[PDB]
Parts: structure tokens; C-alpha cells; sequence
């Protein structure tokens, strides 16, 4: 329905504070949410194309790991 | 005082190891973004954890690059224009 | 023929020369995988394994604990300018980030 | 049935050599298995290119010596080439 | 004028793709090795001196004095403390020079 | 020579520079579109 | 007159007779030395390791 | 020896696209290098996909998947339409 | 009598050469006959579509001979070519015209 | 026609003319000479193909043009119309190319 | 030492293709460093392909393979 707003204002505060930023102007939130959603969209679309090719309904940890290799933004520890 | 507890907050999340986004909101967001690629998908419990680890990492790196943009412009205050600069010169879009 | 031994033990390696040869020869990287390739590659993997484990063991001991955890691996690789090239765009599950500040942030 | 085929034994045999007092957590075993697996794919991938870039049919120590020299950074490249030549020197007698 | 006007084609590369001159010395030796030599015959290559039976004394690169030392970085060899104070200040242009000057591992 | 046309093109590009009436790239027909670009223009019109 | 080596051992390498190679550092120079058999059977025997400071009576 | 390449097919495509038009040897060098780069890109991703599936056979489905993984957006759809049309002709023509 | 695989699929591009390049390229021990048909058709689609832009760019920019500049104009005017090629480079194609905004004077 | 100009009025003509044309901005011999330096410290006496040296210049100038666009946008973001070496560093770091 | 032969005017021209309105005098000497280190990447990789081929000559393919490995592929050389 409307789930992009579920990335909460404190969660943005914390994630940006792990990233070390000092002052968050309140303008930041919706562009950060949209950017995140587009990165998810690319990874998910790729994972769905692997899953559709594999004749399979369930998206596995391997499909997201292969999408992260296809995008050159890899992630160790989930297998492979 | 303000900006001092905002700075003291940095050292806690840079030392601590846990995920910062809420699992269920993220889990629904992945499924939402998937709906117009396909209906009726099943997601393995490990796959959405991997997607969250990738997304929090992507944002932490983008926030460092955002901090670089702001501090180069002599600001301790970040602005959406810092994200527009970064997402251009990254070569992404 | 009596008492077989691993090609790893003949090379002086822990890493599995048989497995590496099998993976090279079924991966379709070549039509003819000469046995020097998997020995050399097993040794390369074993060296990189030793280097990255030793840095992680130092990071774990410096963090006062007797176990490698992904946090101690992230705090090894992001503290080495060589491995931060080799692993320079890989993400670590449970690793977190390096503690870091631009000096312009700090008060008074 | 399927089998996990992991490098877990060999990374542990190496840890117990470099830090005899120290152990591996199950998630760090995952990171180590990922690192070995990815570097194998990176090197063997470049070795398959390096064979066809000379239209040779084999892969041997010289293809992988070249792939190590290309893929690895500074000191690690000369150290990995030293280890590969040492292991092949012992293996060939 | 001169001792000749109709110099014959002795066997340089008159019109071939190869270089104009005769076969170079290595190629003369490679072809001379095909002849029906006996074991005792004065072959031009058999006159080569032995490889040295002594180990060869270490002479320093920058000054020619007897070298007790070799540098872990530059692999130059040296005799005294002030020669090390010089060798570490040399540009790599001449470090690779001095190694090649005694045909060491430098290529 | 006919490089006088490119000199007049530069004069036209200077007239727009003096007016301040140029695109964000500094630059000055749907029949030019491929079938994919017609589908993308349909996607822009929807 | 006596031949003494002295320095921090920076690095030390040994392999199978035996062949090996030692390095030393003073405050003012460094060296790499190939080792003869009767040094190999001394640096190994006395458990010398990188970062030790050692004095070697060269003649013995 | 024999410059194993794509130039005459690239030129035959240009003459199918714009019969009046012609093309520099430098632009043909770009076309050959681009074609060979996209070939290695697709065939590489198809071979990865085959290993991920534990398949040997490089089927039409593998190439299609590598194509929709590598091509963006509507360009993926229209290239997929051309590839499926070409296979539809081939499988009908015997 | 024989039939070419290219004309049997309806392409200009060489289906049998793509088949041999897959077969000798070690991408597998087994290659399906539809794979090089599809791949040749996609290479042809990409080639036809970029050349249709490039010949129009040449004709618009008062020329007719296609040269690397016209290929750069074909690649950078369309966002799906621009994302597909991205960070790859064109010999003497230059950069697409861009006198930057704000620096363009008031 | 006029004299001294409004500053940047010929710089706009430079951008236009160097963006409309596609020739390489460094002359060949300086680069032809430079290519026979960088290799020597890793392998002596290499021989360079006439195609390879040109491909190296094409790559080097294409690499710098993209770096200059990123540097330009960094300067514009940082209020300036003048580029400075710190803009080159910001572009490099956010590209992930050194540091 | 031949990097100084890359001219301040050529660096202005090369920057002006990138659309910059104004330069600063530090850019010319720092750009020479950036060019030298970029070469000190791509050349050492190309030499490594050259050595693998047992060649004395650095070919178009040797530099193309390096530029492809560096992810900055150049179309119009090799194939």
C-alpha cells in the first residue's frame, strides 16, 4: 500500500549517524527513502529474474547474493 | 547543547554491530517493491536479511559520501543536493 | 599403491588440491587444467586465508576476545590498505563500519 | 542429497596455525568461506580470459601467476606468487 | 680506380626479408655445431673458460670497497654506515642501474 | 569558403548567449524516434 | 681482535641440507645475510625470532 | 591470418537500416569491439546462470535471462521481442 | 539442399558463428541451437538501433558518413544506451555537448 | 572585435569548440615519450605498438574529461565557478578511485 | 622525467571539454600527478598481459585487456 514511509524518522537518524553526519535537515527523509527504494527495486528485479529463470517461486539468499554480484555490490556471509 | 548528543550518538552506532532499520517495515517494503515485478512471491527468511544488510551498507557508504559533500561545502548540516551530487558523480545516475 | 596421500600433503598445503582441481575442471575455465594450476591456486588461497585470519586474530585479541567474529574481520580489512583494495567493494554480514570522523564535526 | 562443500576445515587448520589460542564463530566461518569462494572465482575467471587472450587451451602456473599479479594489490601479489612457486616446487619432486 | 667493380653476391640477404649482413655469431655457432666434429677437435665454443670455482668476492656498488653488507630493500651492497646513508637517497633509476651493472635479478 | 555558415551558426549561438536563451546543455520531431522510443514516448504520455 | 655482529633481527627464513636468510637492523643501517649451515644450526637452536636484539660472535 | 569478426554483417545491417548511408573503418572498429564485448557479457552471465542452476545446456531461456539481466528497461523488452521472434521463425522453419 | 541458420531465423547476423563462439568459448560443454539465434538477434537489434540513431545524427548534423562522433551522439541521447554502455569509452567520439547550466551566463 | 572582454566570454567559446570537436587536446609526442617512461620501473626496454600508444592517450584524456565534469559539479555545489585540487579529491573519493 | 611535457595549455583544453568556467594554477601540476598514476595503473597491467604472452612489444590487445580489467573499456581498438 504505502510502505515507503515505514523507514522511520529515528531509523534514518541512526543510519545516517552510523554514517557519521552531524545535522539532518528535515528535507533529507523522502529523497533518502526514494533512493533506498530504487536500490531495493534494482536488487529485487534482478533477484526475481534469477528466480523466474530457475523455474522457482521462492526468492533464496543465493538469488539476492547473485543480484549483488551482478550489481558489483557483493555481500559475504550469506553463502557463496 | 544541540549537536553535542547528535555527535555522541555517532560513536555508539559506529562501535555497535546491530541492524538499525526495523525488520517488519523493511520486510513489507521489499515485498511491496516486488509486487509489480511479480504477484504471489515467496521470500526465504535469509534472503530478506541479506537484502537488509546490503541496503544498510549502501546507505552508510552513501551517508559518508554525503558527509564529504557537506563538509567540503563547509557545512556540518547535510542537504538533498549532497545526495544529488553523490548519485551523479558515483556514476550510478 | 599402498597408503594413498592427498596432493595437498605432497604440495605441503592444508587447502584441498583435489577439490580445487575438480572445481577448475567442472567450472569450464579451460579445456585442459594442468595440475600445477590447482596446486598454485590452493597455495594462493591458503596464503590469503593465513593473512586475513592473522589480521582478524590480532583484531579479536586487541578487542580482548579469543574468537573471530565478523566485526573483528571488518576491523581487520578496514584497517589494512592492501585488503581494503582486494575487498574494497564487498559487504560483511554483522561487520558494521570503521569508527571515523571528519575533524570539522568536533565541538569547541 | 546435496552437500555443503565448504572450505571450513582448511580455514580452521590455518587459524589454528596462525593463532593457536583463537577460534572461529559460525558467521565468521561464513565470511571466510565467501572470501575463499569469491577469490577462487575472481582468479579462475581471469585465468580463463588469460588463456583465450593468448588462444592457449591449457591453464597452468603461468596463467595463475599472471592472474595473481593482475588481481592482487601491492605486497600481497609478490607474497602469493612466492607461496604458489614454493608449493609447486615441493609438489614437482 | 679500385681493386674491383663487379663484387659478387657472397651470401648476405640480397633481397630476402632478413637483415642484409651474414648470419650473426650465435647463428654461425648454431650451424657450425652441425658439422662432423670428433671429440678432440678445436671447436670455437670449446675454448670458453670454465665457470669460476671460487665464490666471487662481494665488492660494494657505490664505492668499490669490500662489502660486508647487502640492503634488504635496494639489494645494493656496501661497506660502511655513510654508504647506507647514500644508497637509500639514490633514485630508483640508478638502483636498477647498479643491479643490472652486475646482471643481478633486475629486469 | 562555406565555413561562413558555421560562423553564422556561431553568431546565432552568440545571439542566444547574449539574450540568455539556451538549454541547460547550452544548446539552441517524433518522426526521428525508433519503435522503442515511440513506446517510451507512449509511456511518457500515459 | 674480534668479529661481532649486533642488531635487531628484522626477519629470519629457513628451508630444507638447509638454506636460510637472516636480516638485521641498527639505528643507522639494515642488512640481508644468507646463512651457512653452522649458523642455521645456531639461530634455530637458540630460538631467535623477529624483533629480538642479538649479538653474534661471528667466529663461533 | 583471417580477422574473424562481424564487419560484413554490421555493414549489411547498416544497408538494411539506411540504404543511402556509409560508415568509416573507425566506426566499424567500434561496432566489432562493441558486438564482441556484448557477446562476452551475455555469454559470461549465461554461463554463470547455468552454473547457478547446475545445468550444462546453454538454452534460449539462459540467453534470454542474461539479456534481461544486462539490458535496462524497455531496451530489454524490445530486444527480448526480437530474440523470441527470431527463435519463433527458426523453430517454425526447421 | 542446405539453408543458412541466419536466414532460417530471419537475421543478417551470423547464427553459426555465434554458435561456434559459444562452443569454443568454454561457456559450456553443451550449447542449445536457439541460444546463438537469440544472441545473434539481440546483437543485431542493438546494432540496428544504435546505427539508426547514428545515421540520423549524421544527417541532422549536416553530414552523411558515419564516424565515432555519431556513435557517441547515438549512445548519449538515449538513456537505455547510456546505462548499457555507461563507463565504456568511444575512440575519438568526444563528449556530448554540455555547456553547463548556471555557468551559462545571465 | 571588443578588447579585454567580460571575463569568461572566450572561455565559453573554448568549452563550445572543444566539446563540438573530437580531437585529442595533448599533442602526440609528449605522450608518446611519456608512455616509454612509466613501464621501465617494472620492465626495461619494452616496445610499444602504434595502436596501443593511441589507445592509451584516448583512455587518459577520456578519464580526465569525466574527472573534470565531476570536479566542475563539485565546484558548482561548493558555490565556486573556479575548480580547485580539493574538488578533484572529492570527485575521486566519491568515485572510489583512491582513498 | 618527461611528465612536464604535458602542457598547461593542453590541461586547460582538456578541462574545458569538461565544461569548467575557471581554472586555478595548482590544477596543472596535480593533473600531471593524476595522469602519471593512472598510467602507472594501466601500463603495469598491460605489461603483465605482455609478459604472459612472452612479448617484448606492448600490443593494442595488451592495453585493451588492461583497460577492460580496469572497467574503462575503449571501443575502436582491437576487437
Amino acid at each position: 500500500r504505502d510502505n515507503i514511509q515505514g523507514i522511520t524518522k529515528p531509523a534514518i537518524r541512526r543510519l545516517a549517524r552510523r554514517g557519521g553526519v552531524k545535522r539532518i535537515s528535515g528535507l533529507i527523509y523522502e529523497e533518502t527513502r526514494g533512493v533506498l527504494k530504487v536500490f531495493l527495486e534494482n536488487v529485487i528485479r534482478d533477484a526475481v529474474t534469477y528466480t523466474e529463470h530457475a523455474k522457482r517461486k521462492t526468492v533464496t539468499a543465493m538469488d539476492v547474493v547473485y543480484a549483488l554480484k551482478r550489481q558489483g555490490r557483493t555481500l559475504y556471509g550469506f553463502g557463496g | 547543547r544541540p549537536g553535542t548528543v547528535a555527535l555522541r550518538e555517532i560513536r555508539r552506532y559506529q562501535k555497535s554491530t546491530e541492524l538499525l532499520i526495523r525488520k517488519l517495515p523493511f520486510q513489507r517494503l521489499v515485498r511491496e517493491i516486488a509486487q509489480d515485478f511479480k504477484t504471489d512471491l515467496r521470500f526465504q527468511s535469509s534472503a530478506v536479511m541479506a537484502l537488509q544488510e546490503a541496503c544498510e551498507a549502501y546507505l552508510v557508504g552513501l551517508f559518508e559520501d554525503t558527509n564529504l559533500c557537506a563538509i567540503h561545502a563547509k557545512r556540518v548540516t547535510i542537504m538533498p543536493k549532497d545526495i544529488q551530487l553523490a548519485r551523479r558523480i558515483r556514476g550510478e545516475r | 599403491r599402498a597408503k594413498a596421500k592427498t596432493r595437498s600433503s605432497r604440495a605441503g598445503l592444508q587447502f584441498p588440491v583435489g577439490r580445487v582441481h575438480r572445481l577448475l575442471r567442472k567450472g569450464n575455465y579451460s579445456e585442459r587444467v594442468g595440475a600445477g594450476a590447482p596446486v598454485y591456486l590452493a597455495a594462493v588461497l591458503e596464503y590469503l586465508t593465513a593473512e586475513i585470519l592473522e589480521l582478524a586474530g590480532n583484531a579479536a585479541r586487541d578487542n580482548k576476545k579469543t574468537r573471530i567474529i565478523p566485526r573483528h574481520l571488518q576491523l581487520a580489512i578496514r584497517n589494512d590498505e592492501e585488503l581494503n583494495k582486494l575487498l574494497g567493494r564487498v559487504t560483511i554480514a554483522q561487520g558494521g563500519v570503521l569508527p571515523n570522523i571528519q575533524a570539522v564535526l568536533l565541538p569547541k | 542429497r546435496s552437500r555443503k562443500e565448504s572450505y571450513s576445515i582448511y580455514v580452521y587448520k590455518v587459524l589454528k596455525q596462525v593463532h593457536p589460542d583463537t577460534g572461529i564463530s559460525s558467521k565468521a566461518m561464513g565470511i571466510m568461506n565467501s572470501f575463499v569462494n569469491d577469490i577462487f572465482e575472481r582468479i579462475a575467471g581471469e585465468a580463463s580470459r588469460l588463456a583465450h587472450y593468448n588462444k592457449r587451451s591449457t591453464i597452468t602456473s603461468r596463467e595463475i601467476q599472471t592472474a595473481v599479479r593482475l588481481l592482487l594489490p601491492g605486497e600481497l601479489a609478490k607474497h602469493a606468487v612466492s607461496e604458489g612457486t614454493k608449493a609447486v616446487t615441493k609438489y614437482t619432486s | 680506380k679500385d681493386p674491383n667493380f663487379v663484387h659478387s653476391g657472397h651470401g648476405g640477404a640480397v633481397a630476402g626479408k632478413k637483415n642484409r649482413t651474414w648470419k650473426n655469431l650465435k647463428q654461425i655457432l648454431a650451424s657450425e655445431r652441425a658439422l662432423p666434429w670428433q671429440l678432440n677437435d678445436p671447436n670455437y665454443f670449446s675454448i670458453d673458460a670454465p665457470p669460476s670455482f671460487k665464490p666471487a668476492k662481494k665488492y660494494s656498488d657505490v664505492s668499490g670497497l669490500l662489502a660486508n653488507y647487502t640492503d634488504p630493500q635496494s639489494k645494493l651492497r656496501f661497506s660502511t654506515i655513510e654508504e647506507f646513508s647514500y644508497i637509500r637517497r639514490l633514485p630508483s633509476d640508478v638502483v636498477t642501474g647498479y643491479l643490472a651493472l652486475r646482471k643481478a635479478t633486475s629486469i | 569558403g562555406l565555413g561562413g555558415q558555421e560562423e553564422e551558426e556561431e553568431q546565432r549561438w552568440l545571439d542566444a548567449l547574449e539574450k540568455g536563451e539556451l538549454d541547460d546543455n547550452g544548446d539552441l520531431n517524433e518522426r526521428l524516434l525508433t519503435a522503442r522510443q515511440r513506446a517510451l514516448l507512449q509511456k511518457a504520455r500515459s | 681482535e674480534t668479529e661481532i655482529i649486533e642488531g635487531e633481527v628484522v626477519e629470519i627464513q629457513i628451508d630444507r641440507s638447509k638454506v636460510g636468510k637472516l636480516t638485521l637492523k641498527t639505528t643507522e643501517m639494515e642488512t640481508i645475510y644468507d646463512l651457512g649451515t653452522k649458523m642455521i644450526e645456531s639461530l634455530t637452536k637458540d630460538k631467535v625470532q623477529a624483533g629480538d636484539v642479538i649479538t653474534i660472535d661471528k667466529a663461533t
